[PDB]
C-alpha cells in the first residue's frame, strides 16, 4: 500500500553459547538475524535466507535447525549453539580439526552450517532416527557413508568439498 | 622479474614445502566461524545502516516513473538512492549492463534503487514500498529463434579456417553432423554478494566480495568518478565466485553511493532471489559440430559452430575455441555466432567457453569413435597432436593428454566396460561408464607481492591476491617458506587489500601460478637482501634452516635483521614463451553412471579425474579444486538449468530451490590423479592452472555415461529423466 | 516482511479466540512455510499466535486402536515415533523423502498439510499468478510448467500440493481435527480438506477463518508392505516430480496415492480395486481426467513405470 508497519519490539531472554543475553527486537527477526546482528556472532551465515542452503544451521536444545527459518521471539529462553560454541581456533572441536585434516571446505561460507549439522547428524543417528536410507525402518541406524550423506543433504557446498565432508565425519564418528 | 626463458633449476624444485599437501592455513578461522566475509564487518562500523536492493519487475523497456515517496517516509528509512538522484555515473570496463538502471530497463531485476535504512528489517519493509511504473518494449528472449538470423561472426573476432573443411568432410570415410545445447547457467555461490562502504571525506574504504581487487578498485572509481587514489578495496574473505564475482556488481556501487548520501557506513547484500537475474550467467549455447575420419580413424575435418546471446556489446560464449587445439585434423573450420538477447547479463563462468564446447565436442567425439568401430579412450590417443593444428611448427609446451587417459583407463578399470550399450543391471540400476577429455589453456599475467622478514624469524607475505576457497593463502605461504628456508607456519600471509602489491587475481585459472611467481620474484631480491647484509654472495648462498650458508660459511636469518627488518617488493612479467609454445592442461575424465530402468532418474556411482596441470603446489587444495569441480560437472550434466521464459524474459527458477545444484546425497566416489607435468616454460614455479580445468570434460563423460548405460543420446543438457523415460526398458 | 504483534498464550482455545478477534491474525508453528512467505510478503499477517508449547504435540494411541497425533508434532519425531514406524510405514517413510533434517526438525503436522506450492511464478511477486492475485492470470500454463500438475486441473490455475506427508495421510483416511473459535470441534477427511483451484485457486483449504487444527487421527494400522517412491532429478533435498504411496497386502491388492500431480493428494477408490491387475489399469483409472502441458505431459509415462515398480517391489 502507501505505508508499512513499525517494528514491534519486544523483550527477548536466550541463553547463547553458555551466556545469558538480554536482548529488545523488532518482532520480525530471525534467530539468524539476531546472531548475526544484534549479538555480532557472525559465524553462523547467510546464504539464502528462506530454508534452501543449511548455511544458517545452529542447534536449539541441541536440535538443528536453520535459523533463517525460525523467529528469535519463537525460542525465549531456549539454549541456543552456534559454531563459536562448538570451538575456536585455540580449542577446536574435534569435528573443525577433522574438517581441517581432511580439507572439508574450500570457501568457508557452508562450513559452519556443515560443522553444526555433522555434530547434529551423529547424534540424531545415535538417537535411533531414521532416514530416506534406512532400509530395516524398525531397527536402529547404522553410522554408514549412505546414511551421512543423506542426512546432511541440507547443506549445500557450492565449492563441492562434499567428499571430503564425508571424510571429515566418518573420521570423527570414529573417534 | 622478467620471465622470457624456460625455467631452470631454483629453489622450488627443493619441494620442502611447495608441493606438499599442507592443511589451508586459514583453516582455523573458516572452520571456527571466525573468518570475516563482506558483510561481517563490525567492529569497523558499528552502526552501518542496512542498504535494500529494488530491482527492475520487467525484462525491457522504460522506467516511466519512480517514486519514493512512500518508503522515504517509512520506519526507520535514511534515504533512498536512485539514478536520477545517485548523480552522472561513468561505467566500468567490465560492466555490459548499467549496475543502476534508469531510465532505460536493460534485464529483468536490474538495480533500480536503494532504500538504506536503520535495520534490515526496516530497509526491507520499505523496499517493498517503492512506486516504479513502467512501459514495456519487445525483447528477444530465445536463442533458439535468433540462431536463424545470425549467420557471421563478430567484427574483431573472424572463423579461423585451415585447409579446406568442405572438401575432406565430403571425402571422409565416416563422419558425423550433430547440433547441441547447454542452458544458461548460474554462479549459486553461497555467499551472496555483499558490500560495506565507509567514507572519510573524499576517500572510500569497500569490503567486499570480489576475486579482482585490482579491477573492483578500477571499476568502482570510473563508475563513482571519482580518483582511484581515493579508494581502498578490502576482500580477504570471499565466500565462492565461480566467475560470478569478477567484476563489480550493484552491491559495491549502491554500498558506496548510498553511504556518502547519507554521510554514515551502509552495507548491502544482494537477496538470494535476486541474484541470478541481477547478477550474471553463463550464456546458453547452440552448437553445431562436423567431424570426419578416415578409414584408420584418423580425423579429416573438423567444424565446430556456436551460437550464444547477450545483450549489446556482450561477449560471447567461447565454445569453439577448444575445438582450434584439442584434436589433430588438417582441415578445420571453426567460428561464434553472437545474437542478440534481452536476457540478463551473460557473461563468466568456471572454464568460459571450454566447460560448453567440451559438453559438446566431446559427446560428438564419442559418436564418431562408436560409428569408426574405435574404443572412445583409443580414438582420442590416435587423434592426438603435440603442435597447434593452424601451425604446426608451434609445440605444445607440453603435453600429456595420451597419459592422462591411459592412466585413468587402467585405474578405472575402463576395459570392463560392455562397449554394446544398455547391457549391464545392478538390481534396477542400468549402469553406464564413459570417458571425455579435458582441456583449458594456461594464461599469464603480471604479478607482484612485498615480502618481508621480520626480526624475530617470522616472514609476512603481502599481496592483493585473492583466497576464493581456491588455497591461496596457503600456496603463498608455502612458495616463501620453500624460498627463505623456513618452517610453514612460520609465514603469515595478507591478501586481498588494494593497500598491499597488485597480483593478477583469481581468473582464468592463472591465479595460483601467477601469484606464486611473484612470490619468487620478491623471494628472490629479498634473499639478495639476506645476504647482503650478512656479507655473502647470493649467487653462492642458500636457504635452509632459518640459516643461510656460502660454501663453508653460515649465518642465522636472525642475524640478518638484527639491523631492522628486510622487505622485498617485485613483479612477476612475462614475454613471449605463450605465443613461442601453445601452454595448456589437460585431463581424462572417467564415470560410471545408474540410470534407473523404470523412472529414468540418474545418479553418478564413481567419478575419476586424471589432471597434467604443471606443478602441483598442493596436492590437496588441488585434489579439492579438481572433487570441487567435478561435483559442479555433475551439475551441469544432470541438473542445472535457468529456465527462460521467453515471453516475460527472465530467468524463472530464480532461487537456491528452483536452481538445483548437487546435494550430499548424489555426490559418489571422486578419485583424482595429478601426472607430474612439472612445465619450465610457464613459470619460475613451473606450475600450471587447474581450477578450470577440473571442469572441462565432466559434464560430457557424464552424458557418454548415460548412453553406455541406456542406449540413448541426449544432445539437449541436462540430461533429465524426461529425455530418457520413453526409450528405457519396459516394467 | 510487514511488522506485526506476536502472541504468546496458555492454551489451544485461547489462540483459536485471539484469532477471531484479530484480524489478519495468523498461526504460527515450524515457521518453515510461513516465514518463507512473509519474508515476500506473500503472506502478510499482522499479528501471529505461536501454537507451539500448548499441549497439541503428543503421539497418542485411540481408544478405537489408530493414532492421535498433535497438529504441533515435529516431522522429525513422527517419522521416528516407534508406532509409526511399525504400523504406519508409509507415513514415516514420505515424512523421511522430505525437505531437510534442519526444516523437518521443526514443520509440524498441521504446518506441513497447509504448506502452500512451490509454483515459481506464485513466489515472484511480479508475474502473473491468480492464486496471489484472482485474474491476474496464470504464468504457467503456457509458461514454465514442468513441475505442474497433470490432472485435476483448471484453466486458472496448474499448481501441485507439494507435500510428502499428505499423501501417505490421504493413503491413510487421515482426519483433520479442529477447533473453530466459537468453541465447537470439527472432523475434516483429509479426502474433503483440498479445494480444487476451478476459477478460485486463491481458496485452497476447508478450514474457516481462525480455525485452529488441534490434531490428525489415523485408524487401526492396515499392515502390508509400505512404500513410498519419490522420483526427484537429484537424490535429495527436492520436491517430487512424482511419488507413489502404496500400502500392498499378500493378495496383491492394496491402495495407492501419488504426488507431484494434482492441487491435492490424488487417489481414487477405484483404482485401488485394481492394484492386482497390474500398473496400465490402475494409471487408465488414476488419470482418464489428465490434461497435461506438453512440459508436464512426462508425468503421466512417469506415474505408470514408477506404479509397475511399485508392484514389482512388493511383489519381490
Ligand atoms: C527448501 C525446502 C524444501 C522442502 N522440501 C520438502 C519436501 O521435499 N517435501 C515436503 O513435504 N515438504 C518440503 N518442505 C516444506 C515443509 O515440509 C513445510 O514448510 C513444513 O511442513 C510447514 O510446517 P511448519 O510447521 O513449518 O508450518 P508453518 O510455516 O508454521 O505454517 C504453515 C501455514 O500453516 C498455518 N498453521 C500452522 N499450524 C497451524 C495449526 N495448528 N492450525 C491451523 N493453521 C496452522 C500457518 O498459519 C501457515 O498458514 C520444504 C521446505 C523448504 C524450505
Ligand atoms: N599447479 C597448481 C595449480 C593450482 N593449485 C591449487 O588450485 C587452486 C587454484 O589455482 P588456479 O587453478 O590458478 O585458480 P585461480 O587461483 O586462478 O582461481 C580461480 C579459479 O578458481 C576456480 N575454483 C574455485 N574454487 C573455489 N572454492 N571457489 C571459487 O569461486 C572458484 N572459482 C573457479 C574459477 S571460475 C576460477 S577462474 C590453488 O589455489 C591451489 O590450491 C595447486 O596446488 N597447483
Ligand atoms: S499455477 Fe496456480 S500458482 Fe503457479 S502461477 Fe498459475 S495460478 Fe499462480
Ligand atoms: O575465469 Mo573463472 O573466474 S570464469
Ligand atoms: S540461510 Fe538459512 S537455509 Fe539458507
Ligand atoms: S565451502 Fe564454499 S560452499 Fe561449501
Ligand atoms: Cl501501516
Ligand atoms: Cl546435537
Ligand atoms: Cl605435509
Ligand atoms: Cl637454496
Ligand atoms: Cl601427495
Ligand atoms: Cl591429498
Ligand atoms: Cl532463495
Ligand atoms: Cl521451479
Ligand atoms: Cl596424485
Ligand atoms: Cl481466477
Ligand atoms: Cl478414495
Ligand atoms: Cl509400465
Amino acid at each position: 500500500p502507501a505505508a508499512t508497519p513499525a517494528p514491534e519490539i519486544m523483550p527477548l531472554t536466550l541463553k547463547v553459547n553458555g551466556k545469558t543475553e538480554q536482548l529488545e527486537v523488532d518482532t520480525r527477526t530471525t534467530l539468524l538475524d539476531t546472531l548475526r546482528e544484534n549479538l555480532h556472532l557472525i559465524g553462523t551465515k547467510k546464504g539464502c535466507d528462506h530454508g534452501q542452503c543449511g548455511a544458517c544451521t545452529v542447534l536449539v536444545n541441541g536440535r538443528r535447525l536453520n535459523a533463517c527459518l525460525t523467529l528469535a521471539v519463537m525460542h525465549q529462553g531456549a539454549e541456543i549453539t552456534t559454531i563459536e560454541g562448538l570451538g575456536s581456533p585455540d580449542n577446536l572441536h574435534p569435528m573443525q580439526a577433522a574438517f581441517i585434516k581432511h580439507d572439508g571446505f574450500q570457501c568457508g561460507y557452508c562450513t559452519s552450517g556443515q560443522i553444526c549439522s555433522s555434530v547434529a547428524v551423529l547424534k540424531e543417528i545415535q538417537d535411533g532416527i531414521p532416514s530416506h536410507v534406512t532400509v530395516d525402518l524398525v531397527s536402529a541406524p547404522e553410522t554408514t557413508a549412505d546414511e551421512i550423506r543423506e542426512r546432511m543433504s541440507g547443506n549445500i557446498c557450492r565449492c563441492g568439498a562434499y567428499a571430503n565432508i564425508l571424510a571429515a565425519i566418518e573420521d570423527a564418528a570414529g573417534e | 622479474m622478467k620471465f622470457d626463458k624456460p625455467a631452470g633449476e631454483n629453489p622450488i624444485d627443493q619441494l620442502k614445502v611447495v608441493g606438499r599437501p599442507h592443511d589451508r592455513i586459514d583453516g582455523p578461522l573458516k572452520t571456527t566461524g571466525t573468518a570475516r566475509y563482506a558483510y561481517e564487518w563490525h567492529e569497523e562500523a558499528p552502526n552501518a545502516a542496512y542498504g535494500y536492493i529494488v530491482g527492475s519487475a520487467i525484462a525491457k523497456g522504460r522506467l516511466t516513473a519512480l517514486d519514493t515517496d512512500a518508503a522515504q517516509k517509512a520506519p526507520g528509512v535514511l534515504a533512498v538512492i536512485t539514478a536520477s538522484n545517485a548523480g552522472v555515473l561513468g561505467k566500468g570496463d567490465k560492466n555490459t549492463a548499467r549496475l543502476l538502471g534508469g531510465p532505460t530497463i536493460e534485464h529483468y531485476h536490474q538495480a533500480i534503487a536503494l532504500v538504506v535504512a536503520e535495520t534490515f528489517e526496516q530497509a526491507r519493509a520499505a523496499a517493498s514500498l517503492v512506486q516504479a511504473h513502467y512501459r514495456r518494449n519487445k525483447g528477444a528472449y530465445s536463442l533458439a529463434d535468433e540462431k536463424q538470423a545470425v549467420n557471421q561472426p563478430p567484427e574483431d573476432t573472424p572463423d579461423k579456417n585451415v585447409g579446406d573443411f568442405d572438401g575432406a568432410f565430403t571425402s571422409a570415410a565416416v563422419k558425423i553432423d550433430a547440433t547441441y545445447t547447454t542452458p544458461d547457467q548460474s554462479h549459486m555461490a553461497m555467499e551472496p554478494h555483499a558490500s560495506m562502504a565507509v567514507w572519510d571525506g573524499n576517500k572510500l574504504t569497500l569490503w567486499t566480495s570480489n576475486q579482482m581487487i585490482d579491477w573492483c578498485r578500477t571499476d568502482l572509481a570510473k563508475t563513482l568518478k571519482v580518483p582511484v587514489e581515493n579508494v581502498r578495496i578490502i576482500s580477504p574473505y570471499i565466500g565462492g565466485g565461480f566467475g560470478g564475482k569478477l567484476f563489480l556488481r550493484s552491491d559495491a556501487l549502491l554500498a558506496a553511493l548510498a553511504a556518502r548520501a547519507v554521510k554514515r557506513p551502509v552495507k548491502v547484500m544482494l537477496p538470494r532471489p535476486s541474484i541470478p537475474n541481477n547478477t550474471t550467467h553463463r550464456p546458453a549455447t547452440l552448437q553445431h559440430l562436423r567431424i570426419g575420419a578416415d578409414q584408420s580413424g584418423k580425423i579429416t575435418a573438423i567444424s565446430h559452430e556456436s551460437w550464444s546471446g547477450n545483450l549489446p556489446g556482450g561477449t560471447p560464449e567461447t565454445a569453439v575455441q577448444q575445438s582450434e587445439l584439442l584434436y589433430a585434423g588438417a582441415n578445420r573450420h571453426t567460428g561464434l555466432r553472437l545474437a542478440t538477447l534481452d536476457l540478463p547479463e551473460g557473461n563468466a563462468m568456471r572454464a568460459p567457453g571450454e566447460a560448453p564446447g567440451l559438453m559438446a565436442l566431446e559427446i560428438a567425439i564419442d559418436e564418431l569413435a562408436e560409428k569408426a568401430g574405435i574404443d572412445p579412450v583409443e580414438f582420442r590417443i590416435l587423434n592426438d597432436t603435440q603442435v597447434d593444428p593452424a601451425g604446426p611448427t608451434r609445440c605444445f609446451s607440453r603435453r600429456q593428454l595420451i597419459e592422462c587417459l591411459r592412466t585413468g583407463a587402467d585405474k578405472f578399470g575402463w576395459k570392463q566396460r560392455n562397449a554394446t550399450p544398455g547391457q549391464v543391471r545392478d538390481g534396477e540400476w542400468l549402469v553406464g561408464h564413459g570417458v571425455a577429455a579435458g582441456f583449458r589453456n594456461n594464461l599469464l599475467e603480471k604479478s607482484g607481492a612485498r615480502v618481508h622478514l621480520e626480526q624475530n624469524g617470522t616472514v609476512t607475505v603481502e599481496t592483493d591476491m585473492t583466497d576464493i576457497g581456491t588455497g591461496s593463502y596457503t600456496i603463498l605461504a608455502q612458495t616463501a617458506a620453500e624460498m627463505l628456508g623456513v618452517p610453514l607456519e612460520q609465514v603469515a600471509v595478507h591478501l586481498g587489500d588494494s593497500s598491499f602489491p597488485v597480483s593478477a587475481g583469481s581468473g582464468g585459472q592463472w591465479g595460483a601460478n601467477t601469484s606464486t611467481s611473484g612470490v619468487y620474484a620478491a623471494c628472490m631480491k629479498l634473499r639478495e637482501m639476506i645476504a647482503s647484509a650478512v656479507g655473502f654472495d647470493p649467487e653462492q648462498s642458500q636457504f635452509a634452516d632459518g640459516k643461510i650458508t656460502n660454501g663453508t660459511r653460515s649465518a642465522t636469518l636472525h642475524e640478518a635483521t638484527a639491523g631492522g627488518r628486510l622487505t622485498a617488493e617485485e613483479s612477476i612479467e612475462f614475454g613471449t614463451l605463450s605465443k613461442e609454445y601453445q601452454q595448456s592442461t589437460f585431463a581424462g575424465h572417467f564415470v560410471e553412471v545408474g540410470v534407473h530402468s523404470a523412472t529414468g532418474e540418474v545418479r553418478v556411482r564413481r567419478m575419476l579425474a586424471v589432471c597434467a596441470a604443471g606443478r602441483i603446489l598442493n596436492p590437496k587444495t588441488a585434489r579439492s579444486q579438481v572433487i570441487g569441480a567435478m561435483t559442479m560437472g555433475m551439475g551441469a550434466a544432470l541438473m542445472e538449468e535457468l529456465a527462460v521464459d521467453d515471453r516475460l524474459g527472465y530467468f524463472v527458477n530464480h532461487d537456491m530451490a528452483g536452481y538445483e545444484v548437487p546435494v550430499h546425497a548424489d555426490i559418489p566416489k571422486q578419485e583424482v590423479i595429478f601426472l607430474d607435468d612439472t612445465d619450465p616454460i610457464s613459470s619460475p614455479m613451473k606450475a600450471k592452472g587447474v581450477g578450470e580445468l577440473g571442469l572441462c570434460g565432466v559434464s560430457a563423460a557424464i552424458a557418454n555415461a548415460v548412453y553406455n548405460a541406456t542406449g540413448i543420446r541426449v544432445r539437449d543438457y541436462p540430461i533429465t529423466l524426461d529425455k530418457l523415460l520413453d526409450k528405457l526398458p519396459d516394467v | 516482511m510487514k511488522a506485526f504483534t506476536y502472541e504468546r498464550v496458555n492454551t489451544p482455545a485461547e489462540a483459536a479466540l485471539s484469532a477471531q478477534r484479530v484480524p489478519g491474525a495468523k498461526f504460527i508453528a515450524g515457521g518453515t512455510n510461513l516465514l518463507d512467505l512473509m519474508k515476500l510478503e506473500i503472506e502478510t499477517p499482522t499479528h501471529l499466535i505461536d501454537v507451539n508449547g500448548l499441549g497439541l504435540d503428543k503421539i497418542e494411541v485411540t481408544d478405537a486402536g489408530g493414532l492421535r497425533i498433535g497438529a504441533l508434532v515435529r516431522n522429525t519425531d513422527l517419522a521416528a515415533h516407534e508406532r509409526v514406524r511399525r504400523d504406519y510405514a508409509v507415513l514415516s517413510r514420505a515424512l523421511l523423502a522430505g525437505a531437510s533434517g534442519q526444516l523437518r526438525n521443526q514443520a509440524t503436522t498441521a504446518g506441513n498439510l497447509l504448506q502452500r506450492t512451490r509454483c515459481p511464478y506464485f513466489y515472484d511477486t511480479n508475474q502473473p499468478c491468480n492464486k496471489r492475485l484472482p485474474g491476474s492470470g496464470c504464468a504457467a500454463l503456457e509458461g514454465f510448467s514442468r513441475q505442474h500438475a497433470v490432472v485435476g486441473v483448471s484453466e486458472a490455475c496448474i499448481a501441485t500440493h507439494p507435500s510428502d506427508m499428505a499423501v501417505a495421510m490421504r493413503l491413510l483416511d487421515a482426519v483433520v481435527e479442529t477447533i473453530t473459535p466459537e468453541g465447537k470441534t470439527r472432523s475434516i477427511t483429509l479426502a474433503d480438506f483440498y479445494h480444487p483451484p476451478g476459477k478460485t485457486p486463491h481458496i485452497e483449504t476447508a478450514l474457516l477463518p481462525g480455525e485452529l487444527i488441534v490434531a490428525v487421527t489415523l485408524p487401526p494400522p492396515l499392515g502390508g508392505k509400505h512404500i513410498y517412491r519419490k522420483v526427484r532429478d537429484r537424490a535429495s533435498y527436492a520436491f517430487a516430480l512424482v511419488s507413489v504411496a502404496a500400502i500392498i497386502q499378500p493378495d496383491g491388492s492394496g491402495r495407492v496415492a501419488l504426488g507431484g500431480v494434482a492441487h491435492k493428494p490424488w487417489r481414487i477408490e477405484a483404482a485401488d480395486a485394481q492394484l492386482s491387475q497390474g500398473a496400465q489399469a490402475v494409471y487408465d483409472t488414476l488419470f482418464a481426467s489428465a490434461h497435461p502441458t506438453a512440459e508436464n505431459t512426462f508425468k503421466l509415462l512417469l506415474a505408470k513405470r514408477t506404479l509397475a515398480s511399485v508392484l514389482a517391489e512388493a511383489r519381490a
